RNA sequence: ACCAUGGUGACCACGGGUGACGGGGAAUCAGGGUUCGAUUCCGGAGAGGGAGCCUGAGAAACGGCUACCACAUCCAAGGAAG
RNA sequence: GUAAUUGGAAUGAGUCCACUUUAAAUCCUUCCGCGAGGAUCCAUUGGAGGGCAAGUCUGGUGCCAGCAGCCGCGGUAAUUCC
């Protein structure tokens, strides 16, 4: 039907729950700006392609 | 009712529009190739650069033969000649207008302890300052934003209390030599 | 003793106050803040007087050791040292002892002596036996 | 068009102080009757108890049952409606709590697809409605 | 107190509102402005509400008093204090 | 740049005298000492369709729950919902 007052809190109330698995911490602070300038500009790679961006899948 | 100063102004400025792709890119290579911590202290020195141009163009809209820029622009120039962004014998109020923020991030303490051969790897040249290892002639200072003058520029050195200029090795050398003699007499 | 420099500057003696007052900068290069009681004899063995009329205070060590700076002064007498001097630096080394009441006491003692009128035997004696 | 001239500034000023009464977001800031009208009354937040849970319907292109409550303010006491704005968050507001109703994105007007609502709900019973959805707090006893 | 019939106004009087203390100023800024200012500086006012006073050089003071009206305290209920 | 192996004239927070400041004390300033290997001594807040920098990667839902300031995405493969 169209759900008058029932199934309120439905889609989070039935979702499969995936554990947040641990990682390394991020290099916070000054070193983030170190490593991401290093991510973008110190290696301007000659890979062409109309420049597919920074979350390529 | 109080004996307080009250007086403060903001030092950095935030941009007109954010999220244009030809701003953050041409500003990111300030944050990395000169080794800074956050973009607020890029806007800081740029807003410092900005009002000097706003000063000088209040001054360039005046003519020839009036006394106020004779006091102002000369006192303007005898303060940024001594900081080393602009050399002495070619003093004009017109060369200052074509000037870029690459020179204000060149006259810091932090990039001059990289290019005077005192260290390596510009981010590391941040680290030595703040970790209390670098003195001015008599004064030890842990400030990367210390725009060190042209006058006191040949005088940056390691401290007398530094490892690299003095002694009493700190807690990593003391700890390792202790445990080796900590198995017998 | 060992590696300590004592210097001073802006020496102004005066006989308005009959003192000798100056700015002292103490150089301890890699050492801690020097005791003031050690400083108030290292001028006496320079000004040829006794460590009895040389008073120092006010040392704030500059950033990262080396030159601290402060005040110091020299009186012309120990009896001048008890006339023209605020009582707190007269007492940091014992020359005038100070144990009084707190001001919370002294106010409320006067607030209860205020109600009682005329009785000289019972203005002070407004409850000194009960406490 | 305009009368103009150097000496006519009385005409050009008593023409502006009454042609200013014809644009709205000035007029709901100086005329007074639109200052009393809002339930918050020149404020930014209000506390109020929950009287009724209701489900309103979404507007013309959508079709959903948007959930709302029926807060009645203790300041200048009068009935309003209010929106409880998250996924599993109907359950965290219960009957006759004390919630802090805030504005809803657009000042004085409903956003999106909820016809006839003006306020949203944060801080159910001293704890933030974010801080119950995000698993940082509970509803205290 | 005796006389005279005047005065103000569309160059907005008079009346109403003010979520109005005024001013130095503050936020903002191409120029032009729009808003804020209870707030440490100076000037005004008032110590719950309105009135009346003594002393002093200066107070219609309120960490001075007396009366009323609104609020409240002790009590051995005879009275006291705000 | 991972996955590394060490290190050492590297150090700050933290715990600790003592001097100092101060009226008396506190910060802070100085200075024995201890004090970093997933340096566990750990950085969040908001977003990722367009305005607006950043994903048609996966699972769940199925005009429901919900998102969205505006346009819009939602009806069994969603670049916006969990």
């Amino acid at each position: 039907v169209h759900g008058s007052l029932a199934r309120a809190g439905k889609v989070r109330g039935q979702t499969p729950k995936v554990a947040k698995q641990e990682k390394k911490k991020k290099k916070t602070g000054r070193a983030k700006r170190r490593m991401q300038y290093n991510r973008r500009f110190v290696n301007v790679v000659p890979t062409f392609g109309k420049k597919k961006g920074p979350n390529a899948n | 009712p109080v004996a307080r100063s009250w007086v403060c102004r903001k030092t950095y400025v935030t941009p007109r529009r954010p999220f244009e792709k030809s701003r953050l890119d041409q500003e990111l290579k300030l944050i990395g190739e000169y080794g800074l911590r956050n973009k607020r202290e890029v806007w800081r020195v740029k807003f410092t650069l900005a009002k000097i141009r706003k000063a000088a163009r209040e001054l360039l809209t005046l003519d020839e033969k009036d006394p106020r820029r004779l006091f102002e622009g000369n006192a303007l120039l005898r303060r940024l000649v001594r900081i080393g962004v602009l050399d002495e014998g070619k003093m004009k109020l017109d060369y200052i207008l074509g000037l870029k923020i690459e020179d204000f991030l060149e006259r810091r303490l932090q990039t001059q302890v990289f290019k005077l051969g005192l260290a390596k790897s510009i981010h590391h040249a941040r680290v030595l300052i703040r970790q209390r290892h670098i003195r001015v002639r008599k004064q030890v200072v842990n400030i990367p934003s210390f725009i060190v003058r042209l006058d006191s520029q040949k005088h940056i050195d390691f401290s007398l209390r530094s490892p690299y200029g003095g002694g009493r090795p700190g807690r990593v050398k003391r700890k390792n030599a202790k445990k080796g003699q900590g198995g017998a007499g | 003793n060992d590696t300590v420099t004592i210097r001073t500057r802006k020496f102004m003696t005066n006989r308005l106050l009959q003192r000798k007052q100056m700015v002292i900068d103490v150089l301890h290069p890699g050492k801690a803040t020097v005791p003031k009681t050690e400083i108030r004899e290292k001028l006496a063995k320079m000004y040829k007087t006794t460590p009895d009329v040389i008073f120092v205070f006010g040392f704030r060590t500059h950033f990262g050791g080396g030159k601290t700076t402060g005040f110091g002064m020299i009186y012309d007498s120990l009896d001048y040292a008890k006339k023209n001097e605020p009582k707190h630096r007269l007492a940091r080394h014992g020359l005038y002892e100070k144990k009084k009441t707190s001001r919370k006491q002294r106010k409320e003692r006067k607030n209860r002596m205020k109600k009682v009128r005329g009785t000289a035997k019972a203005n002070v004696g407004a409850g000194k036996k009960p406490k | 068009g305009k009368c103009r001239g150097l000496r006519t500034a009385r005409k050009l000023r008593s023409h502006r102080r009454d042609q200013k009464w014809h644009d709205k977001q000035y007029k709901k800031a100086h005329l007074g009757t639109a200052l009393k009208a809002n339930p918050f009354g020149g404020a930014s937040h209000a506390k109020g108890i929950v009287l009724e849970k209701v489900g309103v319907e979404a507007k013309q292109p959508n079709s959903a049952i948007r959930k709302c409550v029926r807060v009645q303010l203790i300041k200048n006491g009068k009935k309003i409606t209010a929106f409880v704005p998250n996924d599993g968050c109907l359950n965290f507001i219960e009957e006759n709590d004390e919630v802090l109703v805030a504005g809803f994105g657009r000042k004085g007007h409903a956003v999106g697809d909820i016809p006839g609502v003006r306020f949203k709900v944060v801080k159910v019973a001293n704890v933030s409605l974010l801080a119950l959805y995000k698993g940082k707090k509970e509803r205290p006893r």
